[PDB]
C-alpha cells in the first residue's frame, strides 16, 4: 500500500536517413505467359525466370538514350529533351512510362502482347541475328510515325512532352540492334543499340 | 488463506479440520521409527535408537519403556511429552491396582492415557495442564483376558486395535510393507525376524547392537526387553 | 470487448423476476427513452444488482448483452484493488470512454469489491464523477454486479448513480431443474433421468453448483465407460460435486 | 526507494551547504513550523548559525501589529483587545482586522467600530472547547 | 482478508451468522456415515466403522451409555469421547439418586445445554460431533440428532456422515413404510441406507459395519464382526 | 571456433625471502623477454610481403567504399537479402553482396554494411564492444591456491565444478551426470568469494570473463540485453570460457511487477541474462560463476536446479582457517620470536579473511609506528582493537 | 504494419510503425497486393515515401528462438512417476478424444476443448505432457 | 476548477505535489480562476511524524498547497473552495488565517432548509392535484439534500410500475418511504 516508488529512465535513440533515390531502369512484360521484369546497357532479367520465348521478341524495347542524326536532319529525339520522348511499340505492343513509384525513379518500357503461335519462330528461341532495319519516320497526323520491316511491321509512334518541337522530314534512320554478349539461361545480357539517321 | 486457524488449537477450518492438531501428528515423523507387530503368540516392538553420538549411553534414551511386566509401551514424538504420557500410564495402572487389586487391559491403558491425551482444550487445565495437543504417538502392546493385544494411540487421543503399526519418521513405507508381509498364522520368531528385516530395509544404517531396541511380551512371561547378549542372538541370525 | 455473448434467455434460468426487472431497467428506458422524456423525467443511469456469488451474475448480464445485441464490457472489483493507483485515474475514464465511442455499449463492473484504504476511495469517485461525467439522454447503460449489500456508499447508490436494484435470491428447486436441463441440452442424454429428483437433491446448490454436477456428470458418464448419459452417472455426479474430494482424515470419530 | 530519496536530498543539501567546496557570499534562509524535527546535521552552526523562533505576539507586539493593520483600516478599544489575554499569532490579528472589515461591509458602514469588531474578534477566536468535561 | 469475522465463536458475522459454528457443521460430515432407524418397540444404530489401515480395527462409531439410550459418533473424537464421558457420569448420578432410567428429552436437553456454552463464551472449542441419539422412554423408542450447534432435532430416522444425502433421500423415498416394519425388514432398511452412502466399490462386509440395539426388555448392546454376522445375513445384494 | 586466452607469465613465487633464487629465475624470465623483444624487432627490422593480390582486393574495397558501418545480422531472407541493425536501434531489408561468406552469415554475427545504399559487404567475427573487451581477463590476477587460506571445501567444490569438466571429463558422463552448469558462490562480505574467482583465473585453462553485474545495466534501450548477449556470444566463441560475474544482486533481485521504464529495462536485461544462460546446454564448455553477499534477496529462479545447480557457503572462518589465514598473510612479515597470535584466534569474535588481512597491515603500521619492523604480539594487540570497531556483558554467564 | 484503416480498394493507407524511429501513415507498392498486408506483420518500405515495398514474414525454424523441436518424444509412460492421478486425468483429457473418438462422438459430448495444469515449478508438469506426447502418436509442441 | 483531493495523490514520489504546483499556475495564468478543493481532508490531515511513507508525502502536499496558497509569490485574483465532511482533522498550519479565511458550516438541512430543498427540487417533476412538502418533512427527518432529491427520482420511477404519465401523493408517500429505508 505504501509503495511511493521513484522511477528511472532509459532513453531509445532514435534517427534514419532518406539516401539519394536510386533510378532502377526496369522493363515489365507479359508478352506470352510470364510477367517478367527485367532490370538494366548491361540487362538482368529480375524476375521471370529463362524465357519461354526467345529474347529478340521484346530486345527492341530498350529516355536517356537516342539515335545519332546529322546536322541536316532535324534530331526530334535531341530536341524533345531534357523532357524526353514517350513511344507507342507495335510489334504485342509496347509503351514507355515514367513514373515515381517508392523510391525508385521508374523507367518502365512496359511490355505486352497476344497472339503467340503454338509454333511460332518467337519461342522455340532460334535467333540468327536483326539484320540492319530502315526506319522510315514521317508524320501523319501530327505524330511521328516510324514505318520498320522486322527483319531476322513495326509501327512506332514518338511523342514529345514539350509540345513545341518541330517535326523532322521523312528521313530513313538505319539501326543496327543485334544482342552483343549474352548466357544460354539469359539471364546476364548485354545488348546493343547502334543506330545512325539517313537521308 | 489457512494461517488465520493454524493459530490455536480451538479454531475451526472450514473443512472443519483441526490444523494444530494435524501438526501434532506431522510432529511425529519427527520422531524414530517404533514397529509394533501383534501375533497369536504374542506381541513385539521393535524401535530404532538414532544415535547421535558413540557416547551416548544406551539406556538413557528410552525408545521403549515398559507401563507394567504384561504391558510394553514404544513412543515417537517430545521425548518430554513421552515422559510425561508415560509417567501418568504407569500411575493409572497403578491406580487399577490400588482399586481392584487387578491388572487392567492395555485397552483400559489407552482409554486413561487418551483421557490425560486431548484434554488440551478442556477447561480443567485451570490449576495447570496441556494448553496444545500432546506430541507423541503411542505403541501398547501386552497380554491380558483377550490374550495378546496391540493398539496404537493417536495424539488426538485416536486409539485402534492395531495387528501391526508403524509410527514415526518411516511410518508409511514401513506400514506399506507389513501389508504384504503379515500375515494372521504369524508365528512369533518368524514375527520378530519380519520386523528386524523391515527395520534393516527401512534403517538408515547397518544394524548392530547399539541400534535397535527390542520388546517382547508373551501371555507366559512379562514384558521382556533384549539384553546385550539377547540383542546380539537376535541380531545374528539377520 | 466481447459484442455477442451468445445467449438467447434460453440459457439462464430461474432468474424471471430478475430478468423482468433488467429489461425494465436497461432495454425499456433504452428502447422507449421517448417515454421516459415524455415523463418529464430521466431514465436510470445505473443498475446495481446484488447476490451469492454462485448465482451466476454475469450469465444474466451476458444474457442482457445478447438481448439488446449491444456492446458488452465487462470489468472486475477484484481486479482493480490491486496495481495501486490508476484505478479510474486512467482506467475507468478510459472504459466508459471506449463504450461512449462504441455505442451502443452495455458496460459491466462485476463482483462486490470494497465500495492504505485511500486507492479504493479515488476510485469509487472517479467511478462516480464519470458515471455522472456523461450525456444526459444515457445511450450506454451500466450494469453493476456485487457480491453483498453489505458496504454501501451513499454517493454511489445515491439516485442518479445506481438507481434500479436488482436482488439475486437462492436459486430454487425449479431453477435447479431447469439450469441442469439446459446445461444438458447438448447432450444425448436419455429421459430416463429424474431431473426433478436431482433438483431436490442439490440443496444448496445455487448456479455454478451446476456447472459442477452437470458438466461433471458428463465426464463421468465418459468416465462411466462411455456410458449413454442416464442417472448411473448423474447422482454420482450429484454425490461429488466440490466434495468430490475426499479427505480421508483420521483422528476423527 | 522514497524515503531513500527524501534523504538523500537532505544529505545533499547538507554537503552543498558545508560541504567540501564552501560556497561565498551565498546566505540561505530556511522557515519551518516545527524546528524540533529537523536534523541536527541542518541544525549545527556553519549551516544554520542562526535559529530564530519567531512566538506569538506578546501585548506590545500584538499593539503593533493591531496598529500596523489598521493603518489602512478606518478610524475605529484597540488597546483593551491587546490587553485580553489569547495565544493569537499575527496572522490571527490579520483576520480579526479583515474579517472586521467585511462585517463593517455587510453592514454597510465605512468606519468598524466596538459591535462589528467585537463581533469579528469572537469569530477568529472561537477556541470553542466542545470537550467533555471529564478531561478537566 | 474480509474473512475477519470467522476466528471465534464469539464475533457475528456482517449479515448476521457466527461462520465458526457453520465451521463445526462442516467438520463432522468428514467423518463417516452412519444411520439410525427405530421400530415401534425398538432402535438401531447403523454405523460404518472406518479403519485407518486394513492393519489394525476399525473405529468404533456406536458407543453405549445406558441400558435404555445409545449414542452414535460422527465427528471429533476428542469431542465425542468428552460428550461420551459426560453422558455416562449423568447417567451414573441419575440412576444413584433417582433409580429411573434418565428420560431421552432429558438428556438430549442436557446435551443442548452443555454444547452451548463453548459455542456462547470464549475458551473451549465448540463440540463439533453429529450425537445419534437412540433411546426408549414412556413414548417409546427415539431418534435425535444433536448438530454441533448445540441444537437437537427429533427424527424418523437420520444419516450423519460422509455422503449422507444419498440415505437422506433414501429414507424420505422410503418413509411410508418405516412405521410399520418389525426389527428385520428395519435392519435391513438402515443397511440399504447405508448401502446408498457406500460407492459401489465397497460393500457393508462384517468389520465394515457396527450396530447397536436397544428397546424395551432388550439392553443396548452393540455387536461385532461375529455378532453382526447374523444381521448380515439377511442383507440382499447391491441394486447395480 | 576459437580458442580460450588469459595468458600469464611465470608463477615464480616459489622463493620470497629474497635470496637470489627469486633473481636467478627472474633474470631467466627477464632473458627471454629480451629475446622476444629482439626476434620481433628483427623480424619487422626485416619481412617484405605484401601486394600480390592487390587489384581484386582493391576493386572489392572500392564496392565496400569507405566507411563501413557495422550492424547485427538480425535475421536472414533468400540468400541474396538480410535484415541488419545498425547500432543505432534500427534495422533494415538490405541486400547480401558475392563477396561475402554465406557461410558465415548467421543470426547474431556483426555485418559490415556500406554506409550508403547498406548492404552487408563483410563479416567481423570480432566485434567485441569495448566493455566486453575489458570484462575478458587478459592478466591473470597473482592470487592463487596458495594464498587461499582453508575453504577447502570451497575450493574443492568449485574445482570440481569449474576444473573437472575442462580437465578430464570422462568420470561426468561415465556416472552420467550432467556437468554442474554455473556455481553460485555466497556468504558474508570478505569470506574470500572474489578471491577464490582470482585464484579459479590464476590456475585456469579457459577465457575468464570479469563481470560486476552492475555493468550490464546501460542506459539506452535495449543496450543491456545487448551487451550480455554480446558477453555470453563471446563466452561461446572463446569456449571453453568461465563467466564471472560478480555481484550478482545488482540484477539478481526478486522480480516484481515493472512499473517505470527503466525497471522494465532491467527486468529485460535479467531476462536476457536468464534465457542466455539457458541457451546453451550443460554439455557446453562454459561454466559461469556468480558471487554475491545477499543471497536470500536472489530471484528464486536464478537459482534454479535447472540453471545454477550447485550453491557453494563461504563461511566465516572457524579457528583452524582464523589460523591459517594469519599464516598466509603473516608469511611476508618479519614477526619476532615473541609474537603468538593464538591470543587473537582464540578470541570469540567474527573474523574475516579482509578482517585479518587488516589486522596483519595495522600490525605492521604499528610497527612502524615505533620505527620498528620486528613486529611484536602487542603491535597485534592494539591493532586487532584498532580495526575491530563496534549481548548485554553479564546477562549470558 | 498497424491497423488497416478500412481500405476497401479506396482508402489502402496503413500506419506503421518503423521501430524506434515515428510511425507512418503510408499507402501500397504496385508490386504488392492488399491481401498480403494485414495488421501486425513486419513490412520493408522505402525510405522517404515510406510505401510497403515487400511484406516480410518472420519465418519459421526450430533453428532460431527455441520451439517444439520434438515429434516423438522418447519419454514414455515408464519414465513418470508421483503422478497416477494426475497422468490418469492427461488421459482422460487427451487420450481418449483422440485415440477413441467414437465414444466421445456416440456420447454426444463435445471433447474438452481446453485444460489447464497448474502447480509449484519442478513437480514435472512439461515431461508428463511429453510423456502422453510420446503415447498419443501425436507430435508434441513446446512454446515458452 | 473543479478538484476532487483524493484523485491527486499518487504513487509516483513527487508528483502529487508537482499536480498541486500546475494547478495553482494554471489558476495565476488565468485569472478570475475559482480553486474548488473537494474533500480536502484527503490532503491536508494533519502533520505528524509517525513516519510512514504514505501519510509523510500526504505532509509534503500539504506544504506544497500551503506554499502555493499562502506562500511567498502573493496570490491576486485567485480565490479556493475546500470542502469536506471531517474538518476537525486538517492541519492547524492550513486553519490559520491568511488561508482559509473563513470556516462555513454548511450543515444539514433544518425544518424550513428540508422544505425548501423540496419545493425547489420539485420544479422538473409535474404536479397532478396535490403534493404537501410538509408531511415529506416530518417523514424524512435526518435527511441531507440529495436523498430528498432521490425521493422525487424514483418517484417518476415508481410512476411506471402502474404506468401513468405522472406522479400522485401517494407515490411521493411511497417513494420517501424506499428512500429513508434504503437509508437505514
Ligand atoms: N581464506 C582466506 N585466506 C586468505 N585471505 C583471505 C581469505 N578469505 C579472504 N581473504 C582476504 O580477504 C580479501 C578480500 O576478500 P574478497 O575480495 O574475496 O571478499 P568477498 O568474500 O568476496 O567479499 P565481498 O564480495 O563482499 O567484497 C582478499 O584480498 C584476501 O586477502
Ligand atoms: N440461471 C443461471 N443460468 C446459468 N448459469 C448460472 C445461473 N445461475 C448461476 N449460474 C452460474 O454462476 C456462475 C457465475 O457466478 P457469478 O454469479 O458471476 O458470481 P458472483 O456474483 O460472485 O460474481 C456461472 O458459472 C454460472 O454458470
Ligand atoms: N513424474 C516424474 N517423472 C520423472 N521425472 C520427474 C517427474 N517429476 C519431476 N521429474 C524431474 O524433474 C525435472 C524437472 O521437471 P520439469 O518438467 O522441468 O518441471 P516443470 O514441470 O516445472 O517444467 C526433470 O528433469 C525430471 O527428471
Ligand atoms: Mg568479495
Amino acid at each position: 500500500g505504501n509503495l511511493l516508488f521513484l522511477a528511472c529512465y532509459c532513453i531509445g535513440g532514435m534517427s534514419a536517413i532518406k539516401p539519394d533515390m536510386k533510378i532502377k531502369l526496369r522493363m515489365e512484360g507479359n508478352v506470352n505467359g510470364h510477367h517478367f521484369v527485367i532490370d538494366g546497357m548491361d540487362l538482368e532479367v529480375k524476375e521471370g525466370g529463362p524465357l519461354p520465348f526467345a529474347f529478340d521478341i521484346l530486345t527492341t524495347a530498350f529516355n536517356r538514350v537516342f539515335a545519332k542524326y546529322p546536322d541536316n536532319i532535324q534530331d526530334y529525339f535531341k530536341q524533345s529533351f531534357p523532357k524526353g520522348y514517350s513511344w507507342e511499340r507495335s510489334l504485342c505492343n509496347a509503351r514507355n512510362d515514367i513514373t515515381m513509384e517508392g523510391d525508385t525513379f521508374y523507367n518502365k518500357v512496359r511490355f505486352y502482347g497476344t497472339n503467340f503461335p503454338a509454333n511460332g519462330p518467337v519461342m522455340q528461341k532460334k535467333t540468327l541475328k536483326w539484320e540492319p532495319s530502315t526506319e522510315k519516320m514521317y508524320v501523319r497526323d501530327g505524330v511521328l510515325t516510324g514505318d520498320i520491316e522486322m527483319a531476322l511491321d513495326f509501327r512506332t509512334t514518338y511523342k514529345a512532352k514539350e509540345k513545341g518541337v518541330k517535326l523532322p522530314g521523312a528521313h530513313f534512320v538505319d539501326h543496327c540492334i543485334e544482342i552483343l554478349s549474352h548466357d544460354k539461361d539469359y539471364n546476364k545480357v548485354k545488348l546493343y543499340e547502334h543506330a545512325v539517321a539517313h537521308s | 488463506t489457512r494461517s488465520e486457524y493454524d493459530r490455536g488449537v480451538n479454531t475451526f477450518s472450514p473443512e472443519g479440520r483441526l490444523f494444530q492438531v494435524e501438526y501434532a501428528i506431522e510432529a511425529i515423523k519427527l520422531g524414530s521409527t517404533a514397529i509394533g507387530i501383534q501375533t497369536s503368540e504374542g506381541v513385539c516392538l521393535a524401535v530404532e535408537k538414532r544415535i547421535t553420538s558413540p557416547l551416548m549411553e544406551p539406556s538413557s534414551i528410552e525408545k521403549i519403556v515398559e507401563i507394567d511386566a504384561h504391558i510394553g509401551c514404544a513412543m515417537s514424538g517430545l521425548i518430554a511429552d513421552a515422559k510425561t504420557l508415560i509417567d501418568k500410564a504407569r500411575v493409572e495402572t497403578q491406580n487399577h491396582w490400588f482399586t481392584y487389586n487387578e491388572t487392567m487391559t492395555v485397552e483400559s491403558v489407552t482409554q486413561a492415557v487418551s483421557n490425560l491425551a486431548l484434554q488440551f482444550g478442556e477447561e480443567d487445565a485451570d490449576p495447570g495442564a496441556m494448553s496444545r495437543p500432546f506430541g507423541v504417538a503411542l505403541l501398547f502392546g501386552g497380554v491380558d483376558e483377550k490374550g495378546p493385544q496391540l493398539f496404537h494411540m493417536d495424539p488426538s487421543g485416536t486409539f485402534v486395535q492395531c495387528d501391526a503399526r508403524a509410527i514415526g519418521s518411516a511410518s508409511e513405507g514401513a506400514q506399506s510393507s507389513l501389508q504384504e508381509v503379515y500375515h494372521k498364522s504369524m508365528t512369533l520368531k518368524e514375527a520378530i525376524k519380519s520386523s528386524l528385516i523391515i527395520l534393516k530395509q527401512v534403517m538408515e544404517e547397518k544394524l548392530n547392537a547399539t541400534n535397535i531396541e527390542l520388546a517382547t511380551v508373551q501371555p507366559g512371561q512379562n514384558f521382556h526387553m533384549f539384553t546385550k547378549e539377547e540383542l546380539e542372538e537376535v541380531i545374528k541370525d539377520i | 470487448v466481447d459484442e455477442r455473448p451468445t445467449e438467447q434467455y434460453s440459457d439462464i434460468g430461474g432468474l424471471d423476476k430478475q430478468i423482468q426487472e433488467l429489461v425494465e431497467a436497461i432495454v425499456l428506458p433504452m428502447n422507449h427513452k421517448e417515454k421516459f422524456e415524455n415523463l418529464g423525467i430521466q431514465p436510470p443511469k445505473g443498475v446495481l444488482m446484488y447476490g451469492p456469488p454462485g448465482t451466476g451474475k454475469t450469465l444474466l448480464a451476458r444474457a442482457c448483452a445478447a438481448q439488446t445485441k449491444a456492446t458488452f464490457l465487462k470489468l472486475a472489483g477484484p481486479q482493480l484493488v490491486q496495481m495501486f493507483i490508476g484505478d479510474g485515474a486512467k482506467l475507468v475514464r478510459d472504459a466508459f470512454a471506449l463504450a461512449k465511442e462504441k455505442a451502443p455499449s452495455i458496460i459491466f463492473i462485476d463482483e462486490l469489491d470494497a465500495i492504505g484504504d485511500r486507492e479504493v476511495q479515488r476510485t469509487m469517485l472517479e467511478l462516480l464523477n464519470q458515471l455522472d461525467g456523461f450525456q444526459p439522454n444515457t445511450q450506454v447503460k451500466v450494469i453493476a454486479a456485487t457480491n453483498r449489500v453489505d458496504i454501501l456508499d451513499p454517493a454511489l447508490l445515491r439516485s442518479g448513480r445506481l438507481d434500479r436494484k436488482i436482488e439475486f435470491p437462492m436459486p430454487n428447486e425449479e431453477a435447479r431443474a431447469r439450469i441442469m436441463q439446459i446445461h444438458s441440452r447438448k447432450m444425448n442424454v436419455s429421459p430416463d433421468v429424474n431431473y426433478e429428483e436431482l433438483a431436490r437433491c442439490t440443496d444448496d446448490f445455487n448456479g455454478a453448483q451446476c456447472k459442477a454436477v452437470c458438466v461433471e456428470a458428463g465426464m463421468i458418464a465418459l468416465r462411466r465407460g462411455a456410458t449413454e448419459l442416464t442417472h448411473e452417472d448423474y447422482m454420482e455426479g450429484i454425490l461429488e460435486v466440490q466434495a468430490k474430494k475426499k479427505a480421508n482424515l483420521q483422528y476423527y470419530a | 526507494g522514497a524515503d531513500r530519496e527524501v534523504q538523500r536530498i537532505l544529505l545533499e543539501l547538507l554537503n552543498q551547504m558545508d560541504g567540501f567546496d564552501q560556497n561565498v557570499n551565498v546566505k540561505v534562509i530556511m522557515a519551518t513550523n516545527r524546528a524540533d524535527t529537523l536534523d541536527p546535521a541542518l541544525l549545527r552552526p556553519g549551516r544554520l548559525d542562526r535559529k530564530i523562533e519567531f512566538p506569538l505576539p506578546d501585548r506590545r507586539q500584538k499593539r503593533l501589529i493591531f496598529s500596523t493593520i489598521t493603518s489602512k483600516m478606518n478610524l475605529s478599544d484597540l488597546e483593551d483587545y491587546v490587553a485580553r489575554p489569547d495565544k493569537i499569532s499575527g496572522a490571527d490579528i490579520n483576520s480579526i482586522c479583515q474579517e472586521s472589515g467585511m462585517l463593517a461591509v455587510r453592514e454597510n458602514r465605512y468606519i468598524v467600530l466596538a459591535k462589528d469588531f467585537e463581533k469579528a474578534y469572537k469569530t477568529v477566536i472561537k477556541k470553542d472547547e466542545q470537550e467533555h468535561e471529564f478531561y478537566k | 482478508f474480509r474473512n475477519q469475522y470467522d476466528n471465534d465463536v464469539t464475533v457475528w458475522s456482517p449479515q448476521g451468522r457466527i461462520h465458526q459454528i457453520e465451521y463445526a457443521m462442516e467438520a463432522v460430515k468428514q467423518g463417516s456415515a452412519t444411520v439410525g432407524l427405530k421400530s415401534k418397540t425398538h432402535a438401531v444404530l447403523v454405523a460404518l466403522k472406518r479403519a485407518q489401515s486394513e492393519l489394525a480395527a476399525h473405529q468404533k462409531k456406536i458407543l453405549h451409555v445406558d441400558n435404555h439410550i445409545g449414542i452414535s459418533i460422527a465427528g471429533l473424537t476428542a469431542d465425542a469421547r468428552l460428550l461420551c464421558n459426560f453422558m455416562r457420569q449423568e447417567c451414573l448420578d441419575s440412576r444413584f439418586v433417582f433409580d429411573r432410567p434418565l428420560p431421552v428429552s432429558r438428556l438430549v436437553s442436557l446435551i443442548g445445554s452443555k454444547t452451548q456454552i463453548p459455542t456462547q463464551r470464549y475458551g473451549r472449542r465448540p463440540y463439533g460431533v453429529g450425537l445419534l441419539i437412540a433411546g426408549y422412554d414412556d413414548m417409546g423408542p427415539h431418534i435425535f440428532q444433536t448438530c454441533p450447534s448445540a441444537n437437537y432435532f427429533d427424527c424418523r430416522a437420520m444419516s450423519i456422515g460422509a455422503r449422507s444425502q444419498s440415505a437422506r433421500t433414501y429414507l424420505e423415498r422410503h418413509m411410508s413404510e418405516f412405521m410399520e416394519c418389525n426389527l428385520n425388514e428395519l435392519v435391513k432398511h438402515g443397511l440399504r441406507a447405508l448401502r446408498e452412502t457406500l460407492p459401489a466399490e465397497q460393500d457393508l462386509t462384517t468389520k465394515n459395519v457396527s450396530i447397536g440395539i436397544v428397546g424395551k426388555d432388550l439392553e443396548f448392546t452393540i455387536y461385532d464382526d461375529d455378532d453382526v454376522s447374523p444381521f448380515l445375513e439377511g442383507l440382499e445384494e447391491r441394486p447395480q | 571456433t576459437k580458442g580460450p586466452d588469459a595468458a600469464s607469465k611465470l608463477p615464480l613465487v616459489t622463493p620470497h625471502t629474497q635470496c637470489r633464487l627469486k633473481l636467478l629465475k627472474l633474470e631467466r624470465i627477464k632473458d627471454y623477454l629480451l629475446m622476444e623483444e629482439e626476434f620481433i624487432r628483427n623480424q619487422e627490422q626485416m619481412k617484405p610481403l605484401e601486394e600480390k593480390q592487390e587489384e581484386e582486393r582493391s576493386k572489392v574495397d572500392d564496392l565496400r567504399g569507405t566507411p563501413m558501418s557495422v550492424g547485427t545480422l538480425e535475421e536472414i531472407i533468400d540468400d541474396n537479402h538480410a535484415i541488419v541493425s545498425t547500432s543505432v536501434g534500427s534495422e533494415h531489408y538490405v541486400s547480401i553482396l558475392s563477396f561475402v561468406d554465406k557461410d558465415l552469415l548467421e543470426p547474431g554475427c556483426s555485418v559490415l554494411l556500406n554506409h550508403k545504399v547498406h548492404a552487408v559487404i563483410g563479416v567481423l567475427m570480432d566485434d567485441t564492444d569495448p566493455l566486453v573487451t575489458v570484462m575478458k581477463v587478459e592478466k591473470a590476477p597473482q592470487e592463487t591456491y596458495a594464498d587461499i587460506g582453508g575453504l577447502d571445501n570451497q575450493i574443492q567444490e568449485i574445482k570440481e565444478s569449474v576444473e573437472l569438466p575442462l580437465t578430464h571429463p570422462e568420470y561426468y558422463e561415465e556416472m552420467g551426470i550432467k556437468p554442474p552448469k554455473g556455481v553460485i558462490l555466497y556468504g558474508p562480505p570478505g569470506t574470500g568469494k572474489t578471491l577464490l574467482a582470482k585464484a579459479v583465473a590464476n590456475q585456469t585453462s579457459a577465457t575468464f570473463l570479469r563481470v560486476v553485474g552492475s555493468e550490464l545495466i546501460q542506459k539506452y534501450l535495449g543496450d543491456g540485453p545487448k551487451l550480455v548477449r554480446e558477453l555470453f556470444r563471446v563466452a561461446e566463441e572463446h569456449a571453453p570460457s568461465i563467466v564471472f560475474i560478480d555481484e550478482i544482486d545488482a540484477i539478481g533481485t526478486k522480480r516484481y511487477d515493472s512499473n517505470s521504464g527503466g525497471e522494465r529495462e532491467i527486468q529485460r536485461t535479467m531476462l536476457e541474462l536468464l534465457n542466455q544462460l539457458d541457451g546453451f546446454d550443460s554439455r557446453g564448455d562454459v561454466k559461469v560463476i556468480m558471487a554475491t553477499n545477499r543471497i536470500e534477496t536472489l530471484d528464486p529462479a536464478l537459482i534454479r536446479p535447472g540453471r545454477i545447480d550447485r550453491k557453494i557457503e563461504f563461511p566465516l572462518p572457524d579457528e583452524k582457517t582464523k589460523k591459517r589465514i594469519f599464516q598466509i598473510h603473516t608469511s611476508r612479515m618479519t614477526l619476532a620470536d615473541d609474537v603468538t597470535l593464538d591470543d587473537l584466534i582464540m578470541a570469540k569474535d567474527d573474523l574475516s579473511g579482509a578482517d585479518i588481512k587488516a589486522i596483519c597491515t595495522e600490525a605492521g603500521l604499528m610497527a612502524l609506528r615505533e620505527r620498528r619492523m620486528k613486529v611484536t604480539n602487542e603491535d597485534f594487540k592494539k591493532s586487532k582493537e584498532n580495526v575491530l570497531y563496534k549481548t548485554p556483558e553479564g546477562l549470558y554467564l | 504494419c498497424t491497423k488497416i484503416i478500412n481500405a476497401d480498394s479506396e482508402d489502402p493507407k496503413y500506419i506503421i510503425n518503423v521501430k524506434q524511429f515515428a510511425k507512418f501513415v503510408v499507402d501500397l507498392s504496385d508490386q504488392v497486393a492488399p491481401t498480403d498486408i494485414e495488421e501486425g506483420m513486419r513490412v520493408g518500405v522505402d525510405r522517404n515515401k515510406y510505401q510497403i515495398h515487400i511484406p516480410l514474414p518472420p519465418k519459421i525454424d526450430p533453428t532460431v528462438t527455441m520451439m517444439q523441436v520434438e515429434e516423438k518424444p522418447d519419454v514414455t509412460y515408464s519414465d513418470v512417476g508421483g503422478c497416477k492421478e494426475q497422468i490418469e486425468k492427461l488421459r482422460e483429457v487427451v487420450e481418449t478424444p483422440l485415440l477413441h473418438p467414437e465414444r466421445f462422438v456416440n456420447l454426444g459430448i463435445e471433447p474438452p476443448k481446453g485444460v489447464l495444469l497448474f502447480g509449484p515449478p519442478g513437480t514435472g508438469k512439461t515431461l508428463c505432457a511429453r510423456a502422453v506426447a510420446n503415447r498419443t502418436d501425436a507430435c508434441f509442441i513446446r512454446v515458452i | 476548477l473543479k478538484v476532487v483531493s483524493s484523485s491527486i495523490v499518487d504513487k509516483y514520489i513527487g508528483e502529487s505535489a508537482r499536480l498541486i504546483r500546475e494547478m495553482f499556475n494554471y489558476a495565476r495564468d488565468h485569472q478570475p480562476c475559482i480553486i474548488f478543493m473537494d474533500e480536502i481532508d484527503a490532503i491536508g490531515g494533519r502533520r505528524f511524524s509517525e513516519g510512514t511513507s504514505a501519510d509523510r508525502e500526504i505532509q509534503r502536499t500539504l506544504m506544497e498547497l500551503l506554499n502555493q496558497m499562502d506562500g511567498f509569490d502573493t496570490l491576486h485574483r485567485v480565490k479556493m473552495i475546500m470542502a469536506t465532511n471531517r474538518p476537525d482533522t486538517l492541519d492547524p498550519a492550513l486553519l490559520r488565517p491568511g488561508r482559509l479565511d473563513r470556516k462555513i458550516h454548511i450543515d444539514l438541512p433544518n425544518e424550513q432548509a428540508r422544505l425548501d430543498i423540496l419545493k425547489i427540487h420539485a420544479g422538473p417533476i409535474t404536479k397532478h392535484g396535490e403534493i404537501d412538502y410538509e408531511a415529506i418533512v416530518k417523514l424524512s427527518d435526518g435527511f441531507n439534500g440529495a436523498d430528498l432529491r432521490n425521493v422525487c427520482t424514483e418517484a417518476g420511477m415508481f410512476a411506471i410500475r402502474a404506468d401513468h404519465d405522472f406522479v400522485v401523493q401517494e407515490d411521493f408517500m411511497k417513494a420517501v418511504r424506499k428512500v429513508a429505508d434504503s437509508k437505514k
